């Protein structure tokens, strides 16, 4: 019974690696979107003035 | 050449119905090699 868990833990980690990149890809994007919004807000604050 | 006399056989089934009910089995083949089996089984579980 001790083999079968082991061999599997290994592979599922590669699947968590697939998600891992994509999460940083979304991190990259959400930090873009934020900055998009900050620059637009920075503009509207200064234009308010 | 003997099929006519094949299903027709002497030492067929009389070992095995009262053969769940018994202990002492292969066992002498076991005893020596069971001691060898006991230690090995421990070692292999350990590193897993």
């Amino acid at each position: 019974k001790s083999e079968a868990r082991r061999k599997e833990l290994e592979e599922k980690m590669v699947s968590l690696l697939q998600e891992k990149n994509d999460l940083q890809l979304q991190v990259q994007a959400e930090q873009d979107n934020l900055a998009d919004a900050e620059e637009r807000c920075d503009q509207l604050i200064k234009n308010k003035i | 050449a003997a099929y006519l006399k094949l299903r027709n056989w002497q030492w067929w089934r009389l070992f095995t119905k009262v053969k769940p009910l018994l202990q002492s089995a292969e066992r002498e083949k076991e005893m020596a090699s069971m001691k060898e089996e006991f230690t090995r089984l421990k070692e292999a579980l350990e590193k897993s």
